[PDB]
RNA sequence: AACAGUGGUAGGAGAGCGUUCUAAGGGCUGUGAAGCCAGACCGGAAGGACUGGUGGAGCGCUUAGAAGUGAGAAUGCCGGUA
RNA sequence: UAUCCUUGGGAGUCAGACUGCGAGUGAUAAGAUCCGUAGUCGAAAGGGAAACAGCCCAGACCGCCAGCUAAGGUCCCAAAGU
RNA sequence: GACCGAUAGUGAACCAGUACCGUGAGGGAAAGGUGAAAAGCACCCCGGAAGGGGAGUGAAAGAGAUCCUGAAACCGUGUGCCUACAAGUAGUCAGAGCCCGUUAACGGGUGAUGGCGUGCCUUUUGUAGAAUGAACCGGCGAGUUACGAUCUCGUGCAAGGUUAAGCAGAAGAUGCGGAGCCGCAGCGAAAGCGAGUCUGAAUAGGGCGCAAGUACGUGGUCGUAGACCCGAAACCAGGUGA
RNA sequence: GGAACGAGGUAGAUGAAGAGGUCUGGAAAGGCCCGCCAUAGGAGGUAACAGCCCUGUAGUCAAAACUUCGUUCUCUCCUGA
């Protein structure tokens, strides 16, 4: 028996065209160049999942680097005086504190040039 | 059984595998036939026992002998399938091959001294081997040649 | 259609009681001057087809 | 096995004993199943077939020349490629029909008719004589039997009026003892064999 | 459960998805089938539903069977349109 | 430590590249050529060497807005020592 | 009919070997679907007409004549968000603002700005490649079948296994059909001998043997066939042309 | 070369049983609840899917004419150990 091309084909290409909405010009109408694009969005997709944590950490970093000279210690020291004293509270939380309660940040600087200042 | 409900001995059928049907079946592309040459080629590949031009096996090995025009083989039963039979038969090749001891007579019966015989026959073939006459005479047979 | 018998292979070699092709030896044909009798005594006797050249040739004989 | 031996109108009249080597064996679903789909392959005509590029009509020329012209290079307006071009492959005629060794034959017979004795799906009669060759008869007696879904009457020998009167009731088929088969066996729910019948099957089969 | 492993071209091996047809069983459908359009649903993937619109008569599901069974490339072929 | 051997079914491969080391050819030229040897690429994404198949570090089953390190870094671009 | 269903199936579902092309031999298309029924839109209105808007018919007219369905490319109208200091393989991850409100989900649309980021395929030692291929979209478009061989797996029977043509029978199953085939014994060029045999003068030594197959099915691969598909330049035969 | 008889072919004829009720609907062949015919439940059509509406189908019949086959007679021919 005979099977015609049918529907399948059509259906496949349109699934690939609707993960393309939002994209320019004929890469949201064209199934060859959404195609391309959306199989490009996934190698993308994964390395920036990776990214993401990379870039957050930076950003922690950044900003605990910030309330520590307000303090008047460098990032590095901080995180060493806090590894010394025992304290394990994340970049991200300790970056949370920086913007959001100071004044607990600074207790933990605190703790940290204690253990520096031995 | 029911013929909604039928299903096939467990490993009795497989899936045939269907080459250049994408990449995800291992088998898209190139079919499973690599990169190029005559072996990739629709009708390629060189005959069978062809060696590139190195001059072939057989051919660099001698002709050996002839075959025989009046060439005898002969439907051979050892003493074990003699067993079979009750003591007091006449065992004929029209025995043998009825009874289906033998599938073919072909030049005649022989009868071979493999195994044991522990049966009083009157064995009648077209030839014995020297061990095979002497065991049916060993245990009261007589061997008749016919 | 039956696949035909390579007829060049069928007079060469011949099929043992475990399925090893049995053959003859190269170099007997003549100048016999040239080898030695050690040689000569060696070529005589028959030998079976190798493993490799089994591979390639089994088809060939298939109906033997 | 012993199963109830009925009359046309539906009393039990004793209980006949049938052959253990044919309808009491233990059911091999495998050689059953072998069994089914040759049958069923054996009923394929095949005829079925395309034009490849050879029996296509025409597509003898080269539509133009090999170089020069800035087209793909073509050699026949019938390659597979083309619009109205050859089939590649695609059916040819061909018999989908094999044969099962006899004693494996001999096995998926026996196994579905001791089937049917498992699943009480077996009315040995004592006999089936319909006077008048007549459809209301026979739908009368197959109700008096309790037999609502298909049924597969087996009879002796030819019997006319029972198959006249059978033809035309939508899912009952009538065969003599010679052509029960796996297939209408395991298609029909019932199987409605005679007493003569019964004795005919075990003379093959046993 | 524990322990260990899981980059991959040629290529070997395995497990599956979907398409048309057939058989059997069981269903759906003018109180609206297939197809088509849309959606923020579901599955590890192939894919599968649900809802609404259009459509106006067919079609699923289960198990097995058979294949013209899956396209993005061939200066591919035909059509349409840039 | 968990490979190894045998038999049988199925392959693909027979253009290699650079880097380090040992040689030839060359002019102790070549991103040259030809061998030996180890690596990487090929068939290997990630971090470093601005960019950079073949160098340095290191092998991506998938998710996380956790943590520790490697090469390489810590004045600003640019994460970390003015 | 486990054949096709309008790019399929005949070249031809239709006024097709037609139209068209060629001096000629010869080559050779495209093109199916209103509705159950013509009930095929009286009449009015704009318009020269075409075409349209009503009205009427109809279940439906967005079924109104290449009139079932009516995808995509492509072309437009409207507007929620963004956009005239910006360096862009066009995304991705981060992310306000604004606009929405769902198969109700740690929702949808848009996207100032920040980080990262040289299409796909083929072919290559190596290609973002300044190598190859594709204007786009749609359809069609490539390991098949037959008969042999071999291996694995499965099933039946097992030192046995199995029938072929044919006859009867649904174009069936099946029954009959043992001719034939493979296996149960090998060794030898052969005569031959046989659990051995060949070589050899040899009770020697050594070679090859001794000390589960077969029928059918699925699958892998091979052979013969165009044998995965497309492609030459050419060769030959018979014709047609001054 | 003729006749007769039989069976076919080339037209045809006859042919059972539901507008059952009710529900949706443009229409009922569909649903639901009930019948009935069947040597006929092949098929096609009919306003949606019909054994019972139509054309039919199974079965049984039918040919002036031409034609095919068979049979019998006629006819024709004929000694073989
Ligand atoms: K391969
Ligand atoms: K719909
Ligand atoms: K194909
Ligand atoms: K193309
Ligand atoms: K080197
Ligand atoms: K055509
Ligand atoms: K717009
Ligand atoms: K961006
Ligand atoms: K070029
Ligand atoms: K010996
Ligand atoms: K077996
Ligand atoms: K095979
Ligand atoms: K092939
Ligand atoms: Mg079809
Ligand atoms: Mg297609
Ligand atoms: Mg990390
Ligand atoms: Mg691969
Ligand atoms: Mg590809
Ligand atoms: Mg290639
Ligand atoms: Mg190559
Ligand atoms: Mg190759
Ligand atoms: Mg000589
Ligand atoms: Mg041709
Ligand atoms: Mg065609
Ligand atoms: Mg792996
Ligand atoms: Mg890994
Ligand atoms: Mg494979
Ligand atoms: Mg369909
Ligand atoms: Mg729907
Ligand atoms: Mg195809
Ligand atoms: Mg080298
Ligand atoms: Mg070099
Ligand atoms: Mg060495
Ligand atoms: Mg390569
Ligand atoms: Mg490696
Ligand atoms: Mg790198
Ligand atoms: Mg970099
Ligand atoms: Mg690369
Ligand atoms: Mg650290
Ligand atoms: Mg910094
Ligand atoms: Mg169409
Ligand atoms: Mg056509
Ligand atoms: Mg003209
Ligand atoms: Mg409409
Ligand atoms: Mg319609
Ligand atoms: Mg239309
Ligand atoms: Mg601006
Ligand atoms: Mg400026
Ligand atoms: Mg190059
Ligand atoms: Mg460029
Ligand atoms: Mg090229
Ligand atoms: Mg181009
Ligand atoms: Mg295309
Ligand atoms: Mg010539
Ligand atoms: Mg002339
Ligand atoms: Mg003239
Ligand atoms: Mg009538
Ligand atoms: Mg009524
Ligand atoms: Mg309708």
């Amino acid at each position: 028996p005979r099977v015609k091309g049918g529907t399948v084909t059509r259906k496949r290409r349109k699934k690939v065209l609707k993960l393309a909405k939002g994209y320019f010009g004929s890469k949201h109408t064209l199934y060859k160049v959404a195609n391309q694009q959306v199989m490009k969005s996934g190698n993308y997709a994964f390395r920036d999942r990776r990214q993401k944590k990379r870039d957050f950490r930076k950003l922690w970093i950044t900003r605990i680097n910030a309330a520590a000279r307000m303090n008047g210690l460098s990032y590095s020291r901080l995180m060493h005086g806090l590894k010394l004293s025992g304290i394990e509270v994340n970049r991200k939380m300790l970056a949370d504190l920086a913007v959001n309660d100071l004044t607990a940040f600074n207790q933990l600087a605190d703790a940290a040039k204690a253990q520096l200042n031995k | 059984m029911k013929l909604h409900e039928l299903k096939p001995s467990e490993g009795s059928r497989k899936t045939r595998n269907r080459v250049g049907r994408g990449i995800g079946s291992g088998n898209g592309k190139t079919a499973g036939k690599g990169h190029k040459g005559q072996n990739a080629r629709s009708g390629g590949g060189v005959r069978p026992g062809f060696e590139g031009g190195q001059m072939p096996l057989f051919q660099r090995l001698p002709k050996r002998g002839f075959t025989n025009i009046n060439r005898k083989e002969y439907a051979v039963v050892n003493l074990d399938k003699l067993n079979g039979f009750a003591e007091g038969t006449e065992v004929t090749p029209e025995l043998l091959l009825e009874t289906g001891v033998i599938s073919k007579l072909n030049a005649g019966v022989k009868i071979l001294g493999n195994g044991k015989l522990e049966k009083k026959l009157t064995v009648k073939a077209n030839k014995f081997s020297a061990s095979a006459k002497e065991a049916v005479e060993a245990a009261g047979g007589t061997a008749e040649v016919i | 259609p039956k696949m035909k018998t390579h007829r060049g292979s069928a007079k060469r070699f011949k099929k043992t009681g475990s399925g090893k092709l049995k053959r003859s030896h190269a170099y007997t044909s003549h100048l016999f001057a040239n080898k030695s009798q050690k040689q000569k005594r060696k070529l005589r006797k028959s030998a079976v087809v190798s493993a490799g050249d089994f591979k390639r040739i089994k088809q060939m004989l298939a109906n033997i | 096995p012993k199963v109830a031996l009925y009359n046309q109108n539906g009393s039990t009249a004793g209980d006949i004993e049938l052959n253990a080597s044919v309808f009491g064996i233990e059911p091999n679903e495998s050689v059953v199943f072998d069994a089914i789909l040759m049958q069923r392959a054996s009923l394929r005509q095949g005829t079925h077939k395309v034009k490849n590029r050879s029996e296509v009509r025409g597509g003898g020329r080269k539509p133009w020349r090999q170089k020069g012209t800035g087209r793909a290079r073509q050699g026949s307006i019938r390659s597979p490629q083309w619009r109205g071009g050859g089939v590649v492959f695609g059916p040819t005629p061909r018999s989908y029909s094999y044969k099962l060794p006899k004693k494996v034959r001999r096995l998926a017979i026996k196994s579905v008719l001791s089937s049917k004795v498992i699943d009480n799906n077996i009315i040995v009669l004592e006999d089936l004589t319909l006077d008048t060759a007549k459809t209301k008869e026979m739908a009368a007696i197959l109700k008096g039997l309790s037999v609502e879904k298909k049924a597969l009457i087996v009879t002796a020998d030819a019997n006319e009026a029972v198959a006249l009167s059978a033809r035309n009731i939508p899912g009952v088929t009538v065969v003599e003892a010679n052509g029960i088969n796996v297939l209408d066996v395991v298609n029909h729910e019932k199987l409605l064999i005679t007493k003569a019948a019964v004795e005919k099957v075990e003379e093959v089969l046993a």
